């Protein structure tokens, strides 16, 4: 329970798999930010910012290899643990803009969700209590040192004096969806 | 002439040894490469985790797999028999290669200049410093040309998840006609600081 001291840290990479449901993810990170994930069904590398893949490749087979190995390890460890199931955590969210809010100037609203476990979640946005799906992006599940995850959702918006926003989080560890409110 | 990013191999346990209402079972593998002073020092740590419990770890400072908990006691013996030399070799073929050949030309060259703005919110000035990369930054407050040390407070560094950061830096102040307050930002993307002034 003590940090390792370093100038930089690469996660090359991180793998998670869970059963039942056959849900998994494979990513690489550098200094805490996502480089890519591998789409395991499409068998393709998806870069976090398109520029990352202009000079560099990652073969998706590496992600398929890690996921296959983790499915194998999960079977063995599940039995060895006497079939001890995961504990559903209660995630917690905070909402903040990317840039200082200026009238009429396009901006991005960020919903940061922490203490996610297992890594299955729905994060959605409301504007003036109405669901908004246009201009919404999500990160992969990013790893925490205690082996939970965090995730961020992004909502393109134009600040006004006539808009109220909510981030809505649904998770198995929540009895009812939690709403995180935000106004200028 | 694309360059390949490589990965740390997830070792397999030996077999046969020894939905909100549904149970779920989770396994994780984390391959971590720690770098200091370029690649002069590299440390490799791989972790195998059942649900939330890390039970097995390779740490290149130790040089072999070790059980982290009782759950990993026989795992560590099996992995040291099957994967020990392969894992030791990944420090060079994966960690060092990725750093020197893929991070040096990309991540480590990324420079995003901060944007700086001041707002007043008895009382307190707030300097919002946004959209910068990398994380190393220094934010200083001045009043009429002299640096303020208190009451200067800062939020935590905020990670936006899009390879930028932001931070808020606050100054406890009382406005008088007609002082000048300056937020002063030094960052590796800037040859000389960015400053913003605020006047009563
Ligand atoms: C995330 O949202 C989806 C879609 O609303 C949920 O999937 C639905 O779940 C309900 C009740 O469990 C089912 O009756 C629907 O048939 C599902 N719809 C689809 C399209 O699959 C999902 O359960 C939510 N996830 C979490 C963790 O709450
Ligand atoms: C395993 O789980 C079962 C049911 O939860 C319990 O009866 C038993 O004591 C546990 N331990 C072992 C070693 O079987
Ligand atoms: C950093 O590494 C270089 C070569 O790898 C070495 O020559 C130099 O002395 C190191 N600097 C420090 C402060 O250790």
């Amino acid at each position: 329970e003590d940090d390792i001291e370093a100038d930089h840290v690469g996660f090359y990479g991180t793998t998670v798999y869970q059963s039942p449901g056959d849900i998994g993810q494979y990513t690489h990170e550098f200094d805490g930010d996502e480089l890519f994930y591998v789409d395991l069904d499409k068998k393709k590398t998806v870069w976090r910012l398109p520029e990352f893949g202009q000079l560099i490749l990652f073969e998706p087979q590496g992600g398929l290899q890690n996921i296959a190995a983790e499915k194998h390890n999960l079977g063995i460890l599940t039995k060895r643990s006497n079939f001890t199931p995961a504990t559903n955590e209660a995630p917690q969210a905070t909402v903040f803009p990317k840039s200082p809010v200026l009238l009429g100037q396009p901006n991005t609203l960020i919903c940061f969700v922490d203490n996610i476990f297992p890594p299955v979640i729905n994060i959605t946005w409301l504007r003036n209590s109405k669901s908004v799906t246009d201009g919404v992006y999500e990160t992969s599940f990013l790893v925490n040192r205690d082996h939970s995850f965090h995730k961020l959702s992004y909502l393109t918006f134009i600040p006004s004096d006539d808009d109220i926003y909510d981030c809505k989080v649904e998770h198995w560890g929540l009895e009812e969806p939690v709403l995180k409110h935000w106004e200028p | 002439h694309l360059v390949e990013r490589l990965y740390l191999v997830c070792g397999e346990e030996g077999a046969g040894g020894g939905g909100g209402s549904e149970r779920h079972f989770v396994h994780q593998f984390k391959g971590e490469c720690y770098f200091t002073n370029g690649t002069q020092r590299i440390r490799l740590v791989t972790r195998y985790i059942y649900n939330r419990e890390e039970y097995l770890r390779f740490d290149s400072d130790v040089g072999e797999y070790r059980a982290v908990t009782e759950l990993g006691r026989h795992s560590a013996e099996y992995y040291n028999k099957q994967y020990l030399e392969r894992t030791r070799a990944e420090l060079d073929t994966a960690c060092r290669h990725n750093y020197e050949e893929t991070e040096v030309p990309t991540s480590l060259r990324r420079l995003e200049q901060p944007n700086v703005a001041i707002s007043l919110s008895h009382n307190t000035l707030v300097c919002s410093v946004t959209d910068f990369y990398p994380a190393k930054i220094k934010v200083r407050w001045f009043r009429n040309g002299q640096e303020e040390t208190v009451g200067v407070s800062s939020t935590q560094l905020i990670r936006n998840g899009d390879w930028t950061f932001q931070v808020l830096v606050m100054l406890e102040m009382t406005p008088h006609q007609g002082e000048v307050y300056t937020c002063h930002v030094e960052h590796p993307s800037l040859k000389s600081p960015i400053t913003v002034e605020w006047r009563a």
